[PDB]
RNA sequence: AUGGUGAACUAUGCCUGAAUAGGGUGAAGCCAGAGGAAACUCUGGUGGAGGCUCGUAGCGGUUCUGACGUGCAAAUCGAUC
RNA sequence: UUCAAAUGAGAACUUUGAAGACUGAAGUGGGGAAAGGUUCCACGUCAACAGCAGUUGGACGUGGGUUAGUCGAUCCUAAGAGAUGGGGAAGCUCCGUUUCAAAGGCCUGAUUUUAUGCAGGCCACCAUCGAAAGGGAAUCCGGUUAAGAUUCCGGAACCUGGAUAUGGAUUCUUCACGGUAACGUAACUGAAUGUGGAGACGUCGGCGCGAGCCCUGGGAGGAGUUAUCUUUUCUUCUUAACAGCUUAUCACCCCGGAAUUGGUUUAUCCGGAGAUGGGGUCUUAUGGCUGGAAGAGGCCAGCACCUUUGCUGGCUCCGGUGCGCUUGUGACGGCCCGUGAAAAUCCACAGGAAGGAAUAGUUUUCAUGCCAGGUCGUACUGAUAACCGCAGCAGGUCUCCAAGGUGAACAGCCUCUAGUUGAUAGAAUAAUGUAGAUAAGGGAAGUCGGCAAAAUAGAUCCGUAACUUCGGGAUAAGGAUUGGCUCUAAGGGUCGGUACGAUCAACUUAGAACUGGUACGGACAAGGGGAAUCUGACUGUCUAAUUAAAACAUAGCAUUGCGAUGGUCAGAAAGUGAUGUUGACGCAAU
């Protein structure tokens, strides 16, 4: 039955404007300025959310520390984990028939 | 001026023809 | 506080103290979704007791959906009558 | 009398393009060394739709060849590119949808689409939603190609110019019917302020030449001769013939 | 705002040659269903956080008074 | 149970617009919200999206269409004549 | 006629935000059952579609040609819509 | 509105007490934006003002009052505005915003003449202005004033910028290990350049979860009622930012190889492109425990006593429930010829340029320690008296918080918290009025005209025509039932087993007796209907302040112009523009 008011000079509900009621040690029911919740970060081509990063706000990632950020496996805090074991089949599999290809051109000019 | 004092437009009433 | 404990006995709540709709009252939705989720958690807590099997599991998930099983009673005398007809067919073949 | 409505859609007050929305200038790659002298491929990374255009676009990334970068291109999307699929721009390409070839490389009957009217504006014909050319002929001396274009004129253009193999996607968009001024409210939301039209004949006489009488009549000829004078052109311009014909439609 | 559990880590928060100022609480709490116990509470005040430390023996309680050095400030509840 | 004789998805429009504009947004919305195979993984995910665009639910794999068929017949000649054509370039 | 001032009211476009109880009707999709040689057709549910509908806040201003008409008011008040 | 007292020369109007009432929480409550500018507070005053009065006042006179590294401005960019280079114009000035321009400085190396000349390489982005509702570094609780606070005080935190030190970690295999894997850790060199992510997004619908509120049980205190009854009625029992540990839907990994197809949502999607199952990984919105933190705050008791006024004891506990209300969020589904901002900023990865150990070095992204954080706004009203309307005007003006009962309901009605009792009064009850009502018999005979008024009204059950674009018409039309009380039946959760009990908690529906002055949606609330004609298809829009319509618009249909050296239109001119971030399924004109 105890209504409460803002506690900013903004009077409008806008998007950085949540309230949250909060009870205090002082027996009354008091607002409470809640941030706009973070979203986890994507992978680059996938667009699937990659996992073992914190999910925080950009200009709070410099305060956190180093392992927060980034996986230990190359590519880490950028791709999904499926998408570096996809790369990998094909850097090795185009260069293998990258020069396979070369010794068929060489069959050509050589027998004719 | 205001709604009331009306002598000019007039439905049936003076400033006719 | 005592007109709470009237109506929990059943009385004010005849014909002339209704003013909104059956459903307005209480949805009907909600009354089927309070049908399946008792319907589907008595049938799945027979699978994991061995009570029932996993293919009269899977007829039985699909015709609870529709009808023909209006309360968890009539699923039960259901399911003791599909197994009661499926061990005198195997003990005779 | 007063500014008529027509008079008025030049100044470009509140009758310019809404242009928010919109992800940017579809043109063709810009015409450089390797487009004249072979190819260069090009992979599609994502089809999007475009705010105000009934065809989509589609982002065709490249690699730019004098500086170690990616140059992401704005392409309309034909009917059949998908994402991940290569795309092949140049003198030396193949005849596959989606690949970017001069068209006096092409053979005679080819389905091209968003063709350049000279060699360098990055196209101008055929941009529309289930739009496309045909090439009718070929000059080899004057380097000389003659096509058909979609509204049925047989122009002829330099055979340097690029066009997109294909017919563009969104076809048969005018097909359905709107079914009412909601749906048409917001088709020209993302447009220009054009809609509603009010009827000339239905107005003041101050406000169109139509306008005016005891009855909802034009008065004269609506036929409106081709030399006249802004505030006048209000109907049929330069007409050489009106009325619904009974017969065969557009000629060959 | 930190609680310290370990002893010996304890000790050496109050020769960090910053800390000026220690306080002892005394809780009367009671045990899981029985008889009232006596809860201890050291708090050091330091640069940045304070650092606490509970007892819930009072035979451990006395005992770490008199390790604590004499050039810090005891604040007795 | 069959809750409708003819209008079927265009009942929605009530009795407006007429009998027959509401026939004709029957055979484009039907074709519109219908779901299609994916050439490429196989499985029937292709839905349309702003239209033009149709996307596979899975797979990932986004085709440029047409603005209510994923492939229409105007298009599937412009696919024929084109690899007819391609074919005497080489041979 | 000459030279200046105004879109704080209002007209329209754009940009960035905000606001809108409770009911009625029951479109596609889906499930189960029944009938039929087939084609398929019916029955019971599910689902929650609409420039749909009743009706608050809001917006509007039909009628009583009511009140007032040197008014509370140079356009308001009441019922009704 | 009434009574009494106080003050005063003077009281229907001031103050206090008592009584009766209202606003009923979409308020006459508590806060703000725009706007006002001292109206805020105290003391003194009653000539004028408060259309009566006045001891009172938003009045008059004299003073007091607004405290920030964390709240905003400042910063970024949107629609746009607008310098320079140039081109027009007799000219005031106009065009144009990266445009026909020789458009600029960053990490450093070289230098121990002194401060930065000078060697590379790099990058061509090329003014600036534009939001106190967009984007955005970082604070909470308690106490305090006549009037101020997230700003003061006390306690407890966090961010940015800059210095360096101590401890730790790594290095003689120079620039770390573990886990099959998803990945994990207190740390664990990375320049030019490139790439990616966050910032960064529509609306509606149901479902899951969380928070606050509502409801309720036991217990520990206080107050109320008591002719009679009532283990009764009311009230108190609270836990911030931040820190540590832990915790889930989704997602992913390993084992394994599925048809006798299985799994599974309220809503039918998923599986040899590897399901079910078994074992794990991660995100930490949120929740849980602890620290912060009882030392606070709250509720009482026992004492002191003109007094600065305190002192001493206690308790502050344990639970339950949900289609509940408000709100946050998660995974989904529907809709579009509508697919629903930008930038500053921050981070990661790719890359391997450089710099480095052995009697010694490197990392301030590990821990701790040090210093600093400027300028301006901050009072009050935000409206039947502080804003705009000539005013102390029944008008107009954006938004947040939302108790209990009745009921479908934020409807109407009554009450709690909170706030008012302010609109000149007194005496009588003629006519005529304004507002609200009731009428015997007839029932539109009234009137241009059923104008006005009346009747109908909620819920449940029955029944429902012509016509039709087959969707409707339809709540068609037309009937019946409705209270109270006593019962009956049906619809669930949790626990130990290859069978059944025990226990606990919900308002929903149906049925049967009894009972009454035949009353029962008992106040409130709440469709008149049918048969046809003219006309416009419908939703929608306009003459602010006499005309809301058959007028306008609309979808549909049709015609015309135009392939860019172009169509239509603008400008005094222009190296000028709108359509055009456009290309005939387009634009422009009817
Ligand atoms: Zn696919």
């Amino acid at each position: 039955a105890q209504r409460v008011t803002f506690r900013r000079r903004n009077p409008y509900n806008t998007r950085s404007n949540k309230i949250k009621v909060v009870k205090t040690p002082g027996g009354i029911l008091r607002a409470q300025h809640v941030k706009k919740l973070a979203t986890r970060p994507k992978c680059g081509d996938c667009g699937s959310a990659l996992q073992g990063i914190s999910t925080l706000r950009p200009r709070q990632y410099a305060t956190v520390s180093k392992t927060h950020k980034t996986v230990s496996r190359a590519y880490g805090g950028s791709r999904c984990a499926n998408c570096v074991k996809e790369r990998i089949i094909r850097a090795f599999l185009i260069e293998e028939q990258k020069i396979v290809k070369k010794v068929v051109k060489e069959q050509t000019e050589a027998a004719k | 001026r205001g709604r009331g004092r009306g002598r000019g437009r007039g439905r049936g009433r003076g400033r006719g023809r | 506080r005592a007109h709470a404990q009237s109506k929990r006995e059943g009385r004010h709540s005849g014909y002339g103290k209704r003013k909104g709709t059956r459903e307005a009252r209480l949805p009907s939705q909600v009354v089927w979704i309070r049908r399946l989720r008792v319907l589907r958690r008595l049938l799945a807590k027979y699978r994991d007791a061995g009570k029932i099997d996993k293919h009269l599991y899977h007829v039985l998930y699909k015709e609870s959906k529709g009808n023909a099983f209006k309360h968890k009673r009539a699923l039960v005398e259901h399911i003791i009558q599909a197994k009661a007809d499926a061990q005198r067919e195997k003990a005779l073949n | 009398g007063r500014v008529i409505r027509n008079q008025r859609k030049g100044a470009g007050s509140i009758f310019t393009s809404h242009t928010r929305l919109r992800q940017g200038a579809a043109k063709l790659r810009t015409l450089d060394y390797a487009e004249r002298h072979g190819y260069i491929r090009g992979i599609v990374k994502q089809i999007v739709h475009d705010s105000g255009r009934g065809a989509p676009l589609a982002k065709v990334v490249f690699r730019d060849p004098y500086k170690y970068r990616l140059r992401e291109e704005i392409f309309i999307a034909n009917e059949g590119v998908h994402t991940g699929q290569f795309i092949y721009a140049g003198k030396k390409a193949s005849l596959n949808v989606g690949n970017v070839l001069p068209l006096g490389s092409v053979p005679e009957g080819t389905i091209v689409s968003n063709v350049e009217e000279k060699p360098g504006d990055r196209g101008a014909l055929a941009r529309a939603s289930g739009n496309y050319v045909i090439i009718i002929g070929h000059n080899p001396d004057e380097n000389k190609t003659r096509v058909r274009l979609p509204s049925g004129a047989k122009k002829v253009i330099s055979s340097d110019a690029r066009g997109v193999i294909g017919v563009i996607a969104g076809g048969g968009r005018v097909d359905k019917p709107l079914l009412k001024a909601g749906r048409a409210f917001h088709k020209y939301r993302l447009k220009r302020n054009s809609w509603p039209k009010t009827r000339g004949v239905a107005m003041n006489p101050v406000d169109h030449p139509h306008g005016g009488g005891n009855h909802q009549h034009i008065g004269k000829a609506s036929t409106i001769s081709r030399g006249a004078v802004s505030g006048q052109k209000a109907g049929l311009i330069a007409a050489r013939r009106t009325g619904l014909l009974r017969g065969s439609q557009k000629t060959q | 705002a930190r609680e310290i559990t370990d002893i010996k880590q304890f000790l050496e928060l109050t020769r960090r040659a910053d800390v000026k100022t220690a306080t002892v609480k005394i809780n009367k709490k009671l045990n899981k269903a029985g008889k009232p116990f006596r809860q201890t509470k050291f708090k050091v005040r330091g640069s940045s956080s304070l650092y606490t430390l509970v007892i819930n023996d009072a035979g451990k309680a006395k005992k770490l008074i008199q390790s604590l050095p004499p050039t810090l400030k005891v604040n007795r509840l | 149970a069959k809750r409708t004789k003819k209008v079927g998805i265009t009942g929605k429009y009530g009795v407006r617009y007429g009998s027959s504009l509401r026939r004709q947004v029957k055979k484009l919305e039907i074709q519109q919200h219908a779901r299609y195979d994916c050439s490429f993984c196989g499985k029937k995910t292709v839905k349309r999206g702003a239209a033009g665009i149709w996307t596979c639910s899975c797979c990932k794999k986004t085709v440029a269409g047409g603005a209510y068929t994923v492939s229409t017949a105007a298009a599937a000649t412009v696919r024929s004549t084109i690899r007819r054509l391609r074919e005497m370039v080489e041979a």
